């Protein structure tokens, strides 16, 4: 299945944050409607933020992670969460090699904010 | 199944 | 219901990241087998994040997270959340006023590491 | 937090079925906009389905999920989560004595049908 | 990434409950350490319950869950969420054709029950 | 229940 595709409500702020756990160097492209609004960086393997920002999710809602590492896409996992039907979590992992832990790229989506 | 087909020989 | 408690794998590395969205400045505790291993205090409307810390989950692997601002317990909201049998989140909303967002001190625990 | 309550797309079909895992007969009622569209009641101590339902979730999409044993209300626990941006599962479960079980009626929600 | 599959508690007993919206015959193959211990099959296009049954996870706690239509594997989605530290659902969509809607089964599996 | 109940003494 599409993977790291969320429709967030149109017009709202939310959070994006990105981890890293591998010895690549992480790629991470959030793109709202489409467009890319951010994109992120960085290499480690204790989970060091390598980037967080606010965005709006514009007239569509769509949001979408994509991660690459080694100029390849990574395998991506991801789910929603809703908590007392009012605070959203988007969350994506990422697997850039072969021992599944998809953890290569960790991005957490959170709305709302304020 | 079903629903498919029906749109297959249509659009 | 209790929230905010949860049972890691125990001796294992974590990540427990806190982001802010209320006037409140807000103090997050995070215990390990009831002791305390990290606080993080900070103040932001706009998801700022308060702490960042990589944790280890000691013999028991219990781990709870606490939110207060000014010294009044918030009200919590948490789920854990697995995605393909291997990468874990931990996720906590927490509500110190009267609007009901739940995002005040918003935490993401995320394992394994590395 | 409030719990067992949903925010569905409106005018939008859904399952809800219930399970009794617990000495006490299960009662759960499903509200939609705050009337109640079903009710369904028995005993398990075996995960028995005490029912299954097809509803429409109305005007607003508030769906509220209850339980009671002997018209006493049980504590809930809920998320809703969604996989592949698609496929949404509002979860409840309840607790009706003192072993934290939360297993004493489980009810799931699901939606889209068809 | 591999989806459908679950680590449950060793020797712990366990629901799972299919349900069918498609106009293809849903085949769900729960398997417990990697050999079938149920199956369930049925039609419906409004949410029926094709199967419901208590198994055990035995000595490894490996679950499995399988969806065919005539034995062409649909695709599959999944995760795992636990409410209070307590109570587990793993949770399954698949999609058998093009409209990418998951519910084509769909398969909740509950832990711990009594 | 009473299930408990019966061995919240019996126990
Ligand atoms: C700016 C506000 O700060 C708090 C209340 C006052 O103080 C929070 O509870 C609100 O959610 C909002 O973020
Ligand atoms: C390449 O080395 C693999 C890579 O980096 C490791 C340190 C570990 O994080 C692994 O998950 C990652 O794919
Ligand atoms: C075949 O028509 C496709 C199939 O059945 C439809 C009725 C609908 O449920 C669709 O989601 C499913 O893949
Ligand atoms: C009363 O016995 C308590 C009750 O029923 C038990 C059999 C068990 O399911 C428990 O979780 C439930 O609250
Ligand atoms: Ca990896
Ligand atoms: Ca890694
Ligand atoms: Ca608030
Ligand atoms: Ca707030
Ligand atoms: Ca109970
Ligand atoms: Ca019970
Ligand atoms: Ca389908
Ligand atoms: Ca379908």
């Amino acid at each position: 299945a599409t993977q790291g595709v969320f429709t967030l409500p149109a017009n709202t702020r939310f959070g994006v944050t990105a981890f890293a756990n591998s010895s690549g160097t992480q790629t991470v492209n959030v793109l709202v409607n489409n467009e890319t609004a951010a994109t992120f960086s960085g290499q480690s393997t204790n989970n060091a933020v390598i980037g967080t920002q606010v965005l709006n999710s514009g007239s569509s809602g769509k949001v979408q992670v994509q991660v690459s590492v080694n100029g390849r896409p990574s395998d991506l996992v991801s789910a929603q969460v809703i908590l007392t039907n009012e605070l959203n979590f988007a969350l994506v992992g990422s697997e850039d090699g072969t021992d599944n832990d998809y953890n290569d790229a960790v991005v957490v989506i959170n709305w709302p904010l304020g | 199944x079903k629903l498919l087909k029906l749109l297959k020989l249509l659009x």
